[PDB]
RNA sequence: UGUCGGCUCGUCGCAUCCUGGGGCUGAAGAAGGUCCCAAGGGUUGGGCUGUUCGCCCAUUAAAGCGGCACGCGAGCUGGGUUCAGAACGUCGUGAGACAGUUCGGUCUCUAUCCGCCACGGGCGCAGGAGGCUUGAGGGGGGCUCUUCCUAGUACGAGAGGACCGGAAGGGACGCACCUCUGGUUUCCCAGCUGUCCCUCCAGGGGCAUAAGCUGGGUAGCCAUGUGCGGAAGGGAUAACCGCUGAAAGCAUCUAAGCGGGAAGCCCGCCCCAAGAUGAGGCCUCCCACGGCGUCAAGCCGGUAAGGACCCGGGAAGACUACCCGGUGGAUGGGCCGGGGGUGUAAGCGCCGCGAGGCGUUGAGCCGACCGGUCCCAAUCGUCCGAGGUCU
RNA sequence: UAGCGAAAUUCCUUGUCGGGUAAGUUCCGACCUGCACGAAAAGCGUAACGACCGGAGCGCUGUCUCGGCGAGGGACCCGG
């Protein structure tokens, strides 16, 4: 975690004067890499950061698959 | 702010133009006439300059009045009676006085652009 | 005066024809850039196999402006467009012969060394 | 008080009577008391009169040329103590006062459009010649 | 403390050893003293300075006794130099010497009712996609219940200018005491006829 | 009808008030070198003449 | 109780991004790390997207975070979202539906009150009146980079590279100004077209805008243009360095006391300012009641010093105020000289079949700038206005 | 199935690669992993034609750096 900045901002898309106001859309990056992953599906942040980090472990885990096989 | 140009008008500068030789003609056809305050004080430097001009002779300066003043007959008085009669009159042609009348419905102060005499 | 987005000529021979200036070269915030400034610039067209190609982000150092430039003797100075000429991280041209007239305050600048191969010292 | 003129006039005692007659259209070259690197020198500027802004005094003018392809122009402080030798080399017809638009046209139509002003052409070189043998005996 | 009043009448170039310098021109007539005021009969120090002469007949003023007080020609304006008793019964030109850098007060030109743009030298507003209704408008101005007023000295439009101006730190120029005249670096407050005062910088 | 609208009836009081410096200012009048009469001053009049 | 983002205007916080100072360092020096002090000021232009967010280019001393209904729609925008149309994927037998996309889609001339920016009227200021002032209190302003000198010295194997003291230049920003450069300059000057007219030719007007088009333009206003500002310096102080120094024979920067030390604070600079009803001060000018009021509290017509009205007029100005002038006069206007702009008038003569060309000619025309001169116009006159309480 | 395909359809998504630019969630070419194309609620394509929707370039320009001046109709003062 200490290498993954969590961002929000407001989601994209309809939700009336809801959306415009409440954001909490998650993002995520991993500084070392420079390999974020966003997503803004749900109505929640939380129910978000949860995707948006467990898709991230599943990116770099391939990418660690990746090389780790590659080698 | 920027007034510290040369007098003032209103209207349109084709307007006011025609305005000044209009009240040109006007005033060189009677002499003596009655219009509003300023009017008659911008009035006053515009004619001065036609008299004035008519003080000289050539042609050239006719035809130079020709531009304002398009009534022949009335710029030949000019070059006949009115400019000799101001001989050695340099400067002040014509007098702006104050009236005690005031046009009904505007309230507008009256006032007289007279030849001199 | 030259600002970003603004088209410049090449008075010397680094191959380039013209370039577009990206930035001006100066305190934080500068706005303009007059004859003696350096400016970042990339290439918008070359001559064909150049010492520079299209696209290359070069810094370069003004020579004639078409804003005239005042003299602190009263004197003043105006050309006819605006060029420069690109430099090295060594403040020196990355080409030689340099082709048309530059001016005076190039030399108070330390571009003698381009001074030298402009024929026009005006 | 009523001096508001000659007072400007007065601190104008930076004058300078040296300098030829020349209106726009005729060529004129000017040797400036440029500084080099350090030293100072005399640099010709030759080139023809476009524009002559006449205020008393600062009053200056602009001399536009061709140089190696670029056109440049400078203007000159009349009265400027730098002003070493303004020369006369030229002169041709007006019928303009602000002649810009030599810059549109700088060809061989420039040429038959300033045209050769024989007249101030005639009192130059006549009276020049003809004063001078004035001057001798 | 240097202190002489005058007004500005004109402004051109001149040059220097081979540089051009612009200049402005001041002229400093001899300026009466007319009640040096010590600190026993005020509170502080200074000099009321006259000006221009007088038709004897509007100076009618009580100001004819405290003319004749100190006995001299009816000028027609007079101010106070604090911190400044020199010598003698006039000051001139003679008071600041070519090197000298001095503070000179004016009076701005009045801009009359100008318009925030032009007064403050703001922003303005879009004059393209924006509704043409807000060019040259001051757009918001503060915010929503909370404070609810405005900050007091906000900069709106109104009446500008002719006013109090202090420029500092211009050198004195050529200074010709054959005309009462003096020279200075140009940017001048006030119109060619206001009255100024020239005072001493404080560089240290 | 827009939104510049007046919140309150304002007061007959404050009214009255603001019209304080709403009265009128007498005209300008002097005896004149031919009759009596109180002529604008800076003006001729009618029957009354002038000169020059 | 109008909802994103943008624009405009900001202001406040400090948990400081920069510049300021300082402690420790695994601090040689440079550069940096971390913590403390410290908002006064500053905190870029651009590509993509409705975006906020972020990514990226180029640079930067830095490209701070957050509050103000995630400030601001009676300031603006309307791309987004949030109606009717339409469509694709899509779920539904369907009618329809979708924090799933796509194209389009009406933001309302007048501000009463508070508040804020400007300006005036009234009274007040225990006499009247003119000029000049005091500074309580408040406002403004507070940025910074770069090269070189000291010195390539101290430090260092080397490459590199200091403190401190000094100089020069640049950015952004503020104030003011028109000398210069540059802009506008609505009739200042000229050229040109179609046409209608004066008057047939020449010459000349209107109209083609609210200038017909074009070439150029002083004064004025003005920025791209010019000048000048941040500071110095005194004082107190922050984190901190240190002194004398006991509690506590030693020790200790503190517990008494004392010194040094911040872009910060107070003062200094600039601007307002005695409605500072706590109405300040200075210099000068005019002065008695002349009559009722027994007292006390007031009134009345005339006055003084002096002011007001009216008039000509102003780089001052919406209005008003401000400012000078008002025949004991240059206030404007006209006229003359000049500066300035335009760029050989008109007429006549000469050359050419002719359009035209040459001379007369730097001619004519000529707004504001600078100055002169009483030809015109500020004629004349009216009102107000202490006579100053008590001990 | 043909054909087409991060598409007026692709949630993850600014998919990835190539091109255009100094820099390109848009744009164009391409792959296929088609959340959710697909053959008459037609599939793929197509000269010409749209005040239709998107991308780029040239020319040029007060759109912008950034604003300044000027004209006129209001606003402002007086009389109704
Ligand atoms: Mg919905
Ligand atoms: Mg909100
Ligand atoms: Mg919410
Ligand atoms: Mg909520
Ligand atoms: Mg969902
Ligand atoms: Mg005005
Ligand atoms: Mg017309
Ligand atoms: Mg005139
Ligand atoms: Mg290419
Ligand atoms: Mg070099
Ligand atoms: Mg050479
Ligand atoms: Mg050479
Ligand atoms: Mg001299
Ligand atoms: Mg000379
Ligand atoms: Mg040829
Ligand atoms: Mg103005
Ligand atoms: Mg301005
Ligand atoms: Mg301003
Ligand atoms: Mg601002
Ligand atoms: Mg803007
Ligand atoms: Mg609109
Ligand atoms: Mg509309
Ligand atoms: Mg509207
Ligand atoms: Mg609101
Ligand atoms: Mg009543
Ligand atoms: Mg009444
Ligand atoms: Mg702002
Ligand atoms: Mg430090
Ligand atoms: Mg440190
Ligand atoms: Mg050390
Ligand atoms: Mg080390
Ligand atoms: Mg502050
Ligand atoms: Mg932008
Ligand atoms: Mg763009
Ligand atoms: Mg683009
Ligand atoms: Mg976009
Ligand atoms: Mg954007
Ligand atoms: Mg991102
Ligand atoms: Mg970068
Ligand atoms: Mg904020
Ligand atoms: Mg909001
Ligand atoms: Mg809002
Ligand atoms: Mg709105
Ligand atoms: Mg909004
Ligand atoms: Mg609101
Ligand atoms: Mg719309
Ligand atoms: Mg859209
Ligand atoms: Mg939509
Ligand atoms: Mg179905
Ligand atoms: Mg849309
Ligand atoms: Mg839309
Ligand atoms: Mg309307
Ligand atoms: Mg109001
Ligand atoms: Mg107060
Ligand atoms: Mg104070
Ligand atoms: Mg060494
Ligand atoms: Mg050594
Ligand atoms: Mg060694
Ligand atoms: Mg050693
Ligand atoms: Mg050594
Ligand atoms: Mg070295
Ligand atoms: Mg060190
Ligand atoms: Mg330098
Ligand atoms: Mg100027
Ligand atoms: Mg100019
Ligand atoms: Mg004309
Ligand atoms: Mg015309
Ligand atoms: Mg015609
Ligand atoms: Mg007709
Ligand atoms: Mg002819
Ligand atoms: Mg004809
Ligand atoms: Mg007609
Ligand atoms: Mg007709
Ligand atoms: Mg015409
Ligand atoms: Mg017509
Ligand atoms: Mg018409
Ligand atoms: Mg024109
Ligand atoms: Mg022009
Ligand atoms: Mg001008
Ligand atoms: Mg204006
Ligand atoms: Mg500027
Ligand atoms: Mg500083
Ligand atoms: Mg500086
Ligand atoms: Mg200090
Ligand atoms: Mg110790
Ligand atoms: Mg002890
Ligand atoms: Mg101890
Ligand atoms: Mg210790
Ligand atoms: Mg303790
Ligand atoms: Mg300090
Ligand atoms: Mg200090
Ligand atoms: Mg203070
Ligand atoms: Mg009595
Ligand atoms: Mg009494
Ligand atoms: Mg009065
Ligand atoms: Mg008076
Ligand atoms: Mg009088
Ligand atoms: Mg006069
Ligand atoms: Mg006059
Ligand atoms: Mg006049
Ligand atoms: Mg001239
Ligand atoms: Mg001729
Ligand atoms: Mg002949
Ligand atoms: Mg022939
Ligand atoms: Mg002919
Ligand atoms: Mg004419
Ligand atoms: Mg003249
Ligand atoms: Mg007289
Ligand atoms: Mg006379
Ligand atoms: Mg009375
Ligand atoms: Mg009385
Ligand atoms: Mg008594
Ligand atoms: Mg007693
Ligand atoms: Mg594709
Ligand atoms: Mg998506
Ligand atoms: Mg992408
Ligand atoms: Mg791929
Ligand atoms: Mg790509
Ligand atoms: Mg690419
Ligand atoms: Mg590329
Ligand atoms: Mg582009
Ligand atoms: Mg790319
Ligand atoms: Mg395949
Ligand atoms: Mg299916
Ligand atoms: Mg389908
Ligand atoms: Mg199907
Ligand atoms: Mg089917
Ligand atoms: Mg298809
Ligand atoms: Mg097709
Ligand atoms: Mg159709
Ligand atoms: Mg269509
Ligand atoms: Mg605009
Ligand atoms: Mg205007
Ligand atoms: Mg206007
Ligand atoms: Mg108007
Ligand atoms: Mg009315």
């Amino acid at each position: 975690m200490d290498e993954i900045r969590i961002d929000v901002m407001r989601a994209s898309g309809p939700g009336g004067q809801g959306v415009n106001t409440t954001d909490s859309a998650v993002r995520v990056v991993h500084l070392p890499t420079g390999i974020m992953v966003t997503c803004q599906d749900s109505r929640s942040q939380i129910k978000n950061r949860e995707k948006a980090l467990m898709i991230l472990r599943s990116r770099l885990l391939e990418m660690k698959r990746a090389e780790e096989a590659e080698r | 702010r920027h007034l510290k140009s040369g007098r003032k008008l209103n209207r349109h500068s084709s307007h006011r133009l025609a305005l000044y030789r209009n009240q040109a003609k006007s005033l060189l056809t009677h002499g003596r006439i009655t219009t509003t305050v300023p009017k008659a004080k911008e009035l006053r430097g515009f004619v001065d300059h036609l008299i004035h001009l008519a003080k000289r002779g050539d042609l050239h300066a006719r035809r130079l009045v020709l531009r304002d003043l398009q009534d022949v007959k009335l710029v030949r008085k000019l070059f006949d009676e009115i400019a000799p009669r101001y001989r050695d009159r340099q400067g002040g042609y014509t007098r702006v006085l104050k009236l005690a009348e005031r046009r009904r419905g505007d309230g507008a102060p009256l006032a007289l652009v007279e030849l001199v005499e | 005066m030259i600002q970003p987005q603004t088209y410049l000529e090449v008075a010397d021979n680094t191959g380039a024809r013209k370039i577009m200036c990206i930035r001006v070269l100066k305190g934080s915030n500068a706005k303009y850039a007059t004859v003696g400034d350096v400016i970042v610039a990339s290439v918008k067209e070359a001559i064909p196999r150049g010492a520079v190609k299209e696209g290359d982000v070069v810094k370069a150092v003004v020579v004639r402006t078409k804003k005239e430039v005042k003299r602190p003797d009263g004197s003043a100075i105006r050309f006819d467009d605006n060029a420069a000429v690109i430099i090295n991280n060594q403040l020196e041209p990355r080409g030689t012969r340099v082709f048309g007239p530059v001016a005076r305050e190039l030399r108070e600048k330390g571009f003698m060394k381009i001074v030298s191969l402009a024929p026009e010292v005006l | 008080m009523n001096r508001g003129a000659l007072i400007k006039l007065v601190e104008s005692r930076y004058v300078r009577t040296d300098l030829p007659e020349f209106r726009p259209g005729d060529t004129v070259r000017v040797s400036y008391k440029v500084k080099e690197g350090n030293r100072t020198r005399i640099q010709d500027f030759e080139g023809i009169v476009i524009r002559i802004r006449r205020n008393g005094f600062n009053t200056t003018f602009t001399v536009r040329k061709v140089s190696y392809g670029v056109g440049v122009e400078r203007i000159f402080p009349l009265h400027s103590p730098l002003i070493q030798k303004i020369d006369i080399v030229q002169r041709g017809r007006a019928r303009r006062a602000k002649l810009y638009f030599i810059r549109n046209l700088s060809d061989r139509e420039i040429r038959r459009k300033l045209r050769a002003d024989r007249k101030r052409i005639d009192k130059d070189r006549a009276a020049e010649r003809a004063a001078k043998e004035e001057v001798q005996k | 403390m240097k202190g002489i009043l005058g007004v500005k009448v004109g402004m051109t170039r001149i040059f220097r050893d081979d540089r051009a310098v612009p200049v402005t021109v001041i002229l400093a007539g001899p300026c009466p003293v007319v009640q040096r005021r010590t600190p026993e009969k005020d509170g502080y120090t200074a000099v009321q300075l006259g000006f221009l002469p007088q038709n004897p007949k509007r100076v009618n003023r009580p100001l004819k006794g405290h003319f004749a007080k100190a006995g001299v020609e009816p000028v027609r304006i007079l101010r106070e130099i604090r911190d400044f008793n020199p010598e003698g019964d006039t000051v001139t030109v003679e008071i600041f010497k070519p090197g000298e850098r001095v503070d000179v007060t004016g009076t701005s030109k009045g801009r009359g009712f100008a318009g925030v743009m032009k007064r403050w030298n703001f922003a303005g507003g879009p004059d393209s996609h924006g509704a043409h209704k807000i060019h040259r408008h001051p757009g918001s101005i503060g915010n929503r219940k909370t404070p609810g007023r405005v900050y007091k000295g906000k900069k709106m439009a109104g009446h500008y200018g002719a006013e109090r101006v202090t420029v500092m730190n211009l050198e004195v120029v050529d200074v010709i005491p054959e005309e009462n005249l003096l020279l200075v670096k140009g940017a001048v407050p006030g119109p060619n006829g206001g009255l100024v005062i020239v005072r001493e910088t404080k560089k240290a | 009808a827009k939104h510049p609208v007046p919140k309150k009836k304002t007061s007959k009081a404050r009214r009255d008030a603001r019209r304080s410096h709403h009265a009128l200012t007498p005209p300008i009048l002097v005896p004149c070198p031919e009759c009596k009469a109180m002529k604008p001053p800076h003006t001729v009049c009618p029957e009354c003449g002038y000169y020059a």
